[PDB]
Formats: structure tokens, C-alpha cells, sequence
DNA sequence: CACAGTGATACAGCCCTTAACAAAAACCCG
DNA sequence: CACAGTGATGCAAATCAAGTGTGAAGCCAGACAAAAACC
């Protein structure tokens, strides 16, 4: 049978197709950089988003990684409140 | 060995 | 010299790729 | 029987701080082993 598609693939099952590959990410990160595995795993993805050229959800694992920008404060939510004319309904 | 030296290998969150 | 819009259009600037040279700092030890 | 605001008020409902010590669950290990959709 044909392979499926990588994303389709659930939590256990692509195993048998990254088994091979996490092996020379593990010795290449251990005798170069000190032994990250996650590190060298998000930088990776952050070059290849950028060589993708999606700075957007290059930012946004940036949010995740680092403290999250959910939540204005509200003396900003005061300012753009009353200076772009909005209504409290609206 | 002779130790040779170099920039010293920063660790790799702490690159661009 | 009122001034903060109102939207579309245009263009520019900044950021990836190739691959090879370059200015330069960080330690080693003769 | 027009209908979407207009903002303050006030009541209800949802969340949460906290103790410390539990349960529930995901998942690491490599390997052994059936369903199944094509030739």
C-alpha cells in the first residue's frame, strides 16, 4: 500500500518514517551544540518558516515560546476605546 | 592535543 | 496657514535562497 | 406589531487561592504482531 499524508498521521503512527531522522538530528546536536534536542528543533522550524517566508507563525512559536501577549491592559483598551470612536456596544 | 582555540561554541538559542 | 480622516493605488524596503569571500571577536600558547 | 443600539447598574454565576497528598494519563524504551487497501 501507498504511504498517507504526514499531518493525517496521529500521535503514534509516524513513527516508522521520523525513527530515522531523529537519530542524526540527537548525534549532530549532542557533538555540536551540548546535547538540545528542542532547541535544534525550533530553530530548524524558525528557518524553515523563513525560508518559507511565513513571519507570521514564525512570531506567533516566538508567543508560545516566550511569555504571551494575550491580554491588554486595560488602560490600553481605554485608549483605543475612545479613540477609534467606538461605542461600549460595539 | 594542543588546544587551538577559537570563538567559544555559543549555545544555539543564543544565536541568530 | 485646521486638522484628523476616507479608501484605493503605487512603490519601496526588508527579508528568504544560492555560494564564496571578508571584517572581526574569543581564547591558546609559543 | 422595527430593530439594533446607548451606557450605567445590579444580581447571579463562574472561577480561584490554598493546604498536601493522592489519582489519571502521556509517554520513553525497542521489539513482536495483527487489519487493510492496492498489485
Amino acid at each position: 500500500r501507498p504511504r498517507q499524508h504526514l499531518l493525517s498521521l496521529t500521535r503514534r503512527a509516524q513513527k516508522h518514517r521520523l525513527r530515522e531522522l531523529k537519530i542524526q538530528v540527537k548525534e549532530f546536536a549532542d557533538k555540536e551544540e551540548g546535547g538540545d534536542v528542542k532547541a535544534v528543533c525550533l530553530t530548524l522550524f524558525l528557518l524553515a518558516l523563513r525560508a518559507r517566508n511565513e513571519h507570521r507563525q514564525a512570531d506567533e512559536l516566538e508567543a508560545i515560546m516566550q511569555g504571551r501577549g494575550s491580554g491588554l491592559q486595560p488602560a490600553v483598551c481605554l485608549a483605543i476605546r475612545v479613540n477609534t470612536f467606538l461605542s461600549c456596544s460595539q | 592535543h594542543i588546544n587551538k582555540g577559537g570563538r567559544p561554541r555559543q549555545h544555539l538559542l543564543s544565536l541568530t
